[PDB]
C-alpha cells in the first residue's frame, strides 16, 4: 500500500493523498467495528461476550429443566 | 479498541509523511520506527477486524436466543 | 602393591612434577623401607606405554632419580627384556633418559650394596 | 531504546491539515529513499508485477542490470550469466530451487545464491582472460563430470560408497560451481539424525565435502583451456595431453568445508601430488596437537564457550567417561608434532586430483575418529568413574588412547592409525600379567563401523564388563 506509492513519489522526485485515503480508511474500519461491536476494549468485550452466552445458555437451560420434566399432568 | 488501531495508523502514517519529507527535502533508524509501527498497525487492524466480526455474529446470536428464550419465559 | 594403584592415581590426576614425590613419599613411612621403590615403575609404564612412549612420566622419573637409589634403575632397565619388544621408540627414550648415570655419576651404596651395583654396571 | 522520544517529537512537530498540505506543497513545486522504500517493500504484499519491480530493485541495489521481460518471470541476465525468463552463455537448466526461493519472499536467499555463482565468472580477465577462465573452468567441470560418471559406470552402488570413494563434490545438478559428483569426506556425525538413503534429492547439505572452484592466485598456472580428461582408464581415472593451456593467474582449487588439522607429512604429500605450492604464502606451521585442539574447538561452531584445556568428559552408555589430550609432546620421531590446518587446494591438473583429494578425506577422517571424544560436554563433579583415557598422537595419523583397564590392575593401550581411507589399523598393546580385556576383531568392528573415541571406549568398557 504505502511502498507502491513511496516508491511512484521516488520515482516521480528523482530529480499523493496517501495520508486522506489512510484517514478515510481508518474511519471506514472504526465504523464497521463500531457497527460490529469494536468500540472498546478488546478483552473487555470478550468478556462481555462470555458472559452473555453463559447467561443465555442458562436461561435455556433453566427453560428445559421447567419445561420438559412438568410437574402437574 | 477502535480507540487504539486508529492512534497507531495515524502515528504510523504520520512517522511516513515525516520521513517522506525528509527523503524529499535532502536529495535509517526513522524509516524502520515507521515501517515498524505501520506493521504493526496492520496487524492489530486484522486482529481487530476478526475479533469486530466474530463480536458481531456472537452478539446477534446472543441477543436472538436471549430474547427468544426471555419472550417465552415472560 | 598399592603403590601401583597411587602412580595411576598420579597418572590420572596429572601433577606439578614437584608435589610428585610430595604425594608419592605420603603413602609411605618415607624410610621405614625402599625395597618397594621405582624397580617397577618405569617397567610398568613403559610396557602399558607399549608402541609410544609415554611423556609427562618420564620426567617424573628423572626429577625423582635425581636425588634417589640408582641401583635399582640399573637392575631394571637391565633386566627390561625389551628385546622381545624392540619397539626401537621406548628403547630410544630409556637410553636418553639412562645417559645421565654415566653422565653425571654412579652413586654410591653406602655398603655391601655398592659392590652389587657394580653387578648391575 | 530513545525510539519513543523520537516519536514524541515528529508526533509535536507535525501537529492532518498541515502534514497532507506540506506534502502537497512540497510535490507540486538520492539512493536512501529507494533502499528503504524497497527494504519496507521485502516485508509488504506485492503482485506478479510489484513482485518483479521489487526484484528488479533488489537487484539494481545489488548491481546487477536486469530489466524487466515478462510479468510471471523475467529473464535475469547480468554481465556474467543470462537466466531465462522460464552474457558468455545462457540459462544451462531451469532450476526449480533458485526460482521458487526468488519467487518466495525470502529473495535474499536467491540473490545471495546468484551473486556467488556470478563473482565466481568476475575473475581479473578484462572481458577478455575472463572469458578463457570461465572456458577453462567449464572444461575443468565437464572432465569432473566424465571422471565421476566413470566411477560411477565402474560401481554405480549407494551414496554410502560415494562418500567413501570417489568424486570429491555435492550430488547436485550442474549449476556453475556444485555440479554432479560424490561425497569426498565420510562424516560419522551425518550418517544418521534423531537416516541416509541414496534419494535424488539426498543429503547434499551433510558431509564435509565442498565443491571445486577457480581461484585467482598469483602464479599464473597452466590452466587447460580445453578438456583435457577424456579417456580414463577401467578402474583408474586416466586422461591425455594438451594442445592447449594458457598462464593464467587462477587454479581449479577444492576448498573443503572447514580447515581440517593436517600434519606436515600431509602438506609434503599434497605438495608432491599437486606440484603447486600447497601455502600460497608464508604459513604459520603451528603444532599439530595445537592444530588439532584448534580444530575440535571451532568444530562445535556456537556462542558456548568450553576451553577443556585438554581434559574433556562425558557419559557413557551405562557409565561416565573421560580423556585427556595431552598436546604439546615430542613425536616419534625425536620432534613436536608441529602441523598446520588445510582449507584450501589448487589443483592445476585435474587428472590427479582424485587421489590427493582421497588422502586429505582419509586424514581428516582420522582427525574426525580422534577428535570423536572431544565436546563441551561439562561432566564435572563426577568422583566415581571418570575413566580419563590418554588419547595423544603417537605417529603418523596414529592416535594412542592409554586407559585404565578395570578388569585388569594396569593400563592398557589401544593405537588406531589410518590404514585405509575406510579401514584403520587397531591394535590393543595389554599387560602380559593382565586379563584379556577385549580382541582385535570386536576394537576392528568398533572402529570401521562406529569409529568415536568416546563410543570406543565405552564399547571397550562394556566388552571389558562382558568378558
Amino acid at each position: 500500500f504505502l511502498p507502491l506509492v513511496h516508491n511512484v513519489i521516488k520515482c516521480m522526485d528523482k530529480d499523493q493523498d496517501l495520508n486522506a485515503l489512510k484517514t478515510k480508511f481508518q474511519e471506514l474500519r472504526k465504523l464497521i467495528g463500531t457497527m460490529p461491536g469494536i468500540h472498546v476494549s478488546p478483552e473487555q468485550q470478550q468478556q462481555q461476550l462470555h458472559s452473555l452466552r453463559e447467561q443465555v445458555r442458562t436461561k435455556n437451560e433453566l427453560l428445559q429443566k421447567y419445561k420438559s420434566l412438568c410437574m402437574f399432568e | 479498541t477502535r480507540e487504539r488501531l486508529l492512534s497507531a495508523l495515524e502515528d504510523l502514517e504520520v512517522l511516513s509523511r515525516e520521513l517522506i519529507e525528509m527523503l524529499a527535502i535532502s536529495r535509517e533508524n526513522q524509516v524502520l520506527e515507521l515501517l515498524i509501527h505501520r506493521d504493526g498497525d496492520f496487524q492489530e487492524l486484522m486482529k481487530l477486524a476478526l475479533n469486530q466480526g466474530k463480536v458481531h455474529h456472537e452478539m446477534q446470536a446472543l441477543e436472538k436466543e436471549v430474547e427468544k428464550r426471555d419472550s417465552d419465559i415472560q | 602393591v598399592n603403590l601401583k594403584q597411587a602412580i595411576l592415581q598420579a597418572w590420572k590426576e596429572r601433577w606439578s612434577d614437584y608435589q610428585w614425590a610430595i604425594n608419592m613419599k605420603k603413602f609411605f613411612p618415607k624410610g621405614a623401607t625402599w625395597d618397594i621403590l621405582n624397580l617397577a615403575e618405569a617397567l610398568l609404564e613403559q610396557a602399558m606405554i607399549g608402541p609410544s612412549p609415554n611423556p609427562l612420566i618420564l620426567s617424573y622419573l628423572k626429577y625423582a632419580i635425581s636425588s634417589q637409589m640408582v641401583s635399582c634403575s640399573s637392575v631394571l632397565t637391565a633386566i627390561s627384556k625389551f628385546d622381545d619388544f624392540s619397539r626401537d621408540l621406548c628403547v630410544q627414550a630409556l637410553l636418553d633418559i639412562m645417559d645421565m648415570f654415566c653422565d653425571r655419576l654412579s652413586c654410591h651404596g653406602k655398603a655391601e650394596e655398592c659392590i652389587g651395583l657394580c653387578r648391575a654396571l | 531504546l530513545s525510539k519513543m522520544s523520537s516519536l514524541l517529537e515528529r508526533l509535536h512537530a507535525k501537529f492532518w491539515s498541515e502534514t497532507i498540505k506540506l506534502v502537497r506543497q512540497v510535490m507540486e513545486k538520492q539512493h536512501l529513499v529507494s533502499c528503504l522504500e524497497t527494504l519496507q517493500k521485502a516485508l509488504k504484499v506485492t503482485s506478479l508485477p510489484a513482485m518483479t519491480d521489487r526484484l528488479e530493485s533488489i537487484a539494481r541495489q545489488n548491481g546487477l542490470g536486469s530489466h524487466l521481460s515478462a510479468s510471471g518471470t523475467e529473464c535475469y541476465i547480468t554481465s556474467d550469466m543470462f537466466y531465462v525468463e522460464v552474457h558468455h552463455g545462457e540459462n544451462p537448466v531451469s532450476c526449480p530451487e533458485l526460482v521458487q526461493q526468488l519467487r518466495e519472499k525470502n529473495f535474499e536467499e536467491f540473490s545471495k545464491h546468484l551473486k556467488g555463482l556470478v563473482n565466481l565468472y568476475n575473475l581479473p580477465g578484462d572481458n577478455k582472460l575472463k572469458t578463457k577462465m570461465y572456458l577453462a573452468l567449464q572444461s575443468l567441470e565437464q572432465d569432473l563430470s566424465k571422471m565421476a560418471i566413470m566411477y560411477w559406470k565402474a560401481t554405480n552402488a549407494a551414496p554410502l560408497d560415494k562418500i567413501l570413494h570417489g568424486s570429491v563434490g555435492y550430488l547436485t545438478p550442474r549449476s556453475g560451481g556444485h555440479l554432479m559428483n560424490m561425497k569426498y569426506y565420510a562424516s560419522p556425525s551425518d550418517l544418521l539424525d534423531d537416516i541416509i538413503l541414496h534419494e535424488k534429492n539426498v543429503p547434499r547439505s551433510l558431509g564435509m565435502n565442498a565443491s571445486v572452484t577457480i581461484e585467482g592466485t598469483s602464479a599464473m598456472y597452466k590452466l587447460p583451456i580445453a578438456p583435457l580428461i577424456m579417456g580414463s582408464h577401467p578402474a583408474d581415472n586416466k586422461w591425455t595431453p594438451s594442445f592447449n593451456s594458457v598462464d593464467l593467474p587462477a587454479c581449479f582449487f577444492l576448498k573443503f568445508p572447514q580447515p581440517i588439522p593436517v600434519s606436515k607429512a600431509f602438506v609434503q604429500k599434497l605438495q608432491n601430488c599437486t606440484g603447486i605450492p600447497l601455502f600460497e604464502t608464508p604459513p604459520t606451521y603451528l603444532p599439530l596437537y595445537e592444530l588439532i585442539t584448534q580444530f575440535e574447538l571451532s568444530k562445535d561452531p556456537d556462542p558456548l564457550p568450553l576451553n577443556h584445556n585438554m581434559r574433556f568428559y562425558a557419559a557413557l552408555p551405562g557409565q561416565q567417561h573421560c580423556y585427556f589430550l595431552n598436546k604439546d609432546a615430542p613425536l616419534p620421531d625425536g620432534q613436536s608434532l608441529q602441523g598446520t590446518l588445510v582449507s584450501k587446494i589448487t589443483f592445476q591438473h585435474p587428472g590427479r586430483v582424485p587421489l590427493i583429494l582421497n588422502m586429505i578425506r582419509h586424514q581428516v577422517a582420522y582427525n574426525t575418529l580422534i577428535g570423536s571424544c572431544v565436546k563441551r560436554t561439562i561432566l564435572k563433579e563426577d568422583s566415581p568413574g571418570l575413566l580419563q583415557f590418554e588419547v595423544c598422537p603417537l605417529s603418523e595419523s596414529r592416535f594412542s588412547v592409554s586407559f585404565q583397564h578395570p578388569v585388569n590392575d594396569s593400563l592398557v593401550c589401544v593405537v588406531m592409525d589410518v590404514q585405509d581411507s575406510t579401514h584403520v589399523s587397531c591394535k590393543l598393546y595389554k599387560g602380559l600379567s593382565d586379563a584379556l580385556i577385549c580382541t582385535d576383531d570386536f576394537i576392528a568392528k568398533v572402529v570401521q563401523r562406529c569409529m568415536s573415541i568416546p563410543v570406543t571406549m565405552r564399547a571397550i568398557r562394556r566388552k571389558a564388563e562382558t568378558i
